[PDB]
């Protein structure tokens, strides 16, 4: 099966870490030499990385039985979560430097409830699947992120969304993280795709891949037959190739920006990336901007 | 792992003077703020001080002026001297800190063992 | 280009009339001859009809500017609605039978707000751009539904989400729907795609397409070659052939269940719906169950 | 389109009778309930009387005991008759349907143009 991304603007596509539109490519600051998103992961052949779901319904999204003190968690359709197989069962929110404000409501009852998560206490554990109730009283309940605020410790911390949080451990290889994304060189950034995410500021919420990416992956599971996938961003209407991009088999894409004030940020985003051939991983990109 | 050590504490009479110290170890990134908490019987635990990095320090309005605390950031190690002692005083102290695992990922609590101070 | 299916099981896919995952295959109640569903409303050539959007994260949600009185609609991402083009902007919910429970949040601000729809009262003009504000104080929100309740109006019915609501006017020709979808007869019934919603009931939501398939379809843009899609429904792990089902054009699908009580209802959902071949729309199938 | 047309109504007065009548037209699949509201200058409309398609009705406080409300279904036609008025009943009184246009549809509440009634003293 020959390798194809959807040919869709991403204007109408989706962020994968939150149910949110997509309003921009965004680059990391220069502060930023790597990531590990657990949601949003996908490689090109297909395979879901992390908490990863197919679909952006399970995305942002927590299950679980409160007992006034903690919220035991499931995966979101009931099934018991099964620790030391992930980080969180699969959709949990993966938003580091920030507070949650997660909105509840259950099956067969009326009403919604703000539910706020720190994500910093030491009963913050859902690698073991618990998480503090903080006053949700005791039932069934399914949780979508809603909105955002600075994080309550450490105490005037600005958000930063280039983070995970800590999933409840002492040591990293015990909560079986996805592993790290890194720039891969020779003036190669990592590209981001931006969604406005509600809150008391001018949150940018990035992601590794558009959901809608994953799920055509996961459904294609096209051989991964060359070293990096040589993508073109092109103006649907005019068909004009505004940018070449590298995708690479972990499930994330780069450019050589020449300029974060000229480059791959000030690009339109009713763009389309489409596939032009496998070429070797240290194919050499023309710059985007000047 | 991550752990935090605490050391010091004990019986002392009122008006007389403990050090606390608790140290930080395993493979971390970074640590921002580091303090001392006590709970007391039949109370909550409240926090006693806390001090930053750069060592901008906080105290609760009961102990200020009778306890300070330090920071040794080579070491990771944070004290807390607690001077003019009285028996309100007389409760469990914690040890507590912020810790990055890694540089990708957000910050913990994490909690030393716990020590009683006791003030006849 | 050949017509695909994603090969994705149902399970792991999302309703696309609301952001939820789809637990279960329905038929309709013998009461119910026709559906006028405005989203989930997509051609097997990729063309979206009603308010259909291409992602979930449009998907049942608003956006405008609240006075105190009135909410003055936008589109999702902020353009003005132009009216008389369709029955309500994009992604705008289509839950008739029902009172709406959305979540109001806004960027720049903290908190949320449970905003609570009547679809009955004549303030109630979606395809005009403008519905009761009921409370909500000034400013601009996004809202997406949260949970359902049994209607306010008439008082006492009961939920009924096999109907849309009445977009604001008195002429059904108006409001410009999506037009109806009725089962084409001879033993074949439309299949839906049902979710669990939360509120004070058992409520499952029908649609008729997981909107993974709208996104694959709407990026696939394949041409619809013959009459109708004969489909098999397929255990993945064993590849067996649990039943055969035809898609139309419009984009809906059939079966011949042979029975509510022994048929697609009692299908399993971790199947993968696989395109066989083009047929004519008279191809006779044979029943799902027994 | 749905119509709703009143008439009835005018100058009467206290202590006197009036009635009023409401005729529902226009291409329409079902009709649920049918009732009188009211709103004088100045105030908040308020409901009057309602009456369900089985024949249930229901009047709000001021107005029960004096007020009667009733329905021919064959015509979609509502009545009212108010007995025993007093000058707080002078409002504006709209008559009031809730009809659904199409079997796939829900309902919609619609409204007649209003008709004037006032109580001298
Ligand atoms: C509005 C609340 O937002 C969350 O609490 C956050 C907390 O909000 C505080 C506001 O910043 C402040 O203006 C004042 O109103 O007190 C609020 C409550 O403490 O701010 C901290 C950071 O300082 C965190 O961001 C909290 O998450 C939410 O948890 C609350 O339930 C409210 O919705
Ligand atoms: C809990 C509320 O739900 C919505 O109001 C719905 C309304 O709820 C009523 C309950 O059914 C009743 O038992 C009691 O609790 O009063 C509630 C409020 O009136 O019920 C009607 C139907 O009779 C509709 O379903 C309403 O939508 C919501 O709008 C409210 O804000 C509350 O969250």
């Amino acid at each position: 099966r020959p390798f194809t991304l959807p040919n869709l603007p991403l204007s109408s596509l989706s962020n994968s870490r939150a149910p949110l539109p997509i309003s921009s490519i965004g680059i990391s600051p220069d502060n930023v030499q790597s990531v590990q998103f657990q949601n949003g992961r996908c490689t090109l052949d297909g395979r879901l990385v992390g908490t990863t779901p197919v679909s952006l319904s399970h995305v942002a999204k927590i299950r679980g039985t409160s007992n006034g003190t903690v919220i035991n968690l499931t995966e979101l359709d009931g099934t018991p979560f099964h620790p030391f197989e992930g980080p969180a069962p699969i959709g949990f929110p993966d938003l580091g430097g920030c507070d949650w404000h997660i909105n509840m409501t259950q099956f067969g009852h009326s009403s919604q409830t703000q539910y706020d998560v720190d994500t910093t206490p030491d009963t913050f554990v859902p690698h073991l699947g618990s998480i503090q109730a903080n006053g949700i009283g005791s039932g069934n309940y399914v949780g979508v992120l809603s909105w955002i605020s600075p994080p309550s410790h450490p105490s005037g911390s600005q958000v930063d969304l280039w983070k995970i949080p800590n999933y409840g451990s002492s040591i990293t290889e015990a909560t079986h993280l996805a592993p790290s994304v890194y720039p891969p060189g020779f003036g190669e950034v990592l590209v981001f795709f931006m969604s406005k995410m509600p809150g008391p500021g001018a949150y940018n919420l990035p992601c590794l891949l558009p959901q809608e990416y994953i799920s055509h992956l996961a459904s294609e599971q096209a051989p991964t037959v060359g070293e990096a996938a040589l993508l073109h961003y092109v103006d649907p209407d005019t068909g004009r190739n505004l940018g070449e991009f590298k995708a690479y088999p972990d499930g994330f894409l780069t450019c050589v920006p020449n300029g974060a004030s000229s480059g791959p940020q000030q690009l339109p985003i009713n763009g389309v990336f489409v596939f032009v051939s496998w070429v070797s991983r240290f194919y050499q990109l023309k710059p985007v901007g000047t | 792992q991550v752990q935090l050590q605490e050391s010091g504490g004990g019986l002392v009479q009122a008006g007389g003077s403990l050090r606390l110290s608790c140290a930080a170890s395993g493979r971390m990134f970074s640590i921002n703020s580091m303090g001392w908490y006590r709970q007391a019987p039949g109370k909550e635990r409240e926090l006693v001080a806390t001090i930053s990095e750069a060592g901008t320090t906080t105290y609760a309005d009961s102990v200020r002026g009778r306890f300070t605390i330090a920071r040794d950031n080579a070491k990771n190690t944070v004290y807390l001297q607690m001077n003019s002692l009285n028996p309100e005083d007389t409760a469990v102290y914690y040890c507590n800190a912020y810790i990055q695992l890694d540089s990708t990922i957000w910050f913990r609590a994490y909690w030393g063992q716990g020590t009683q101070v006791t003030v006849s």
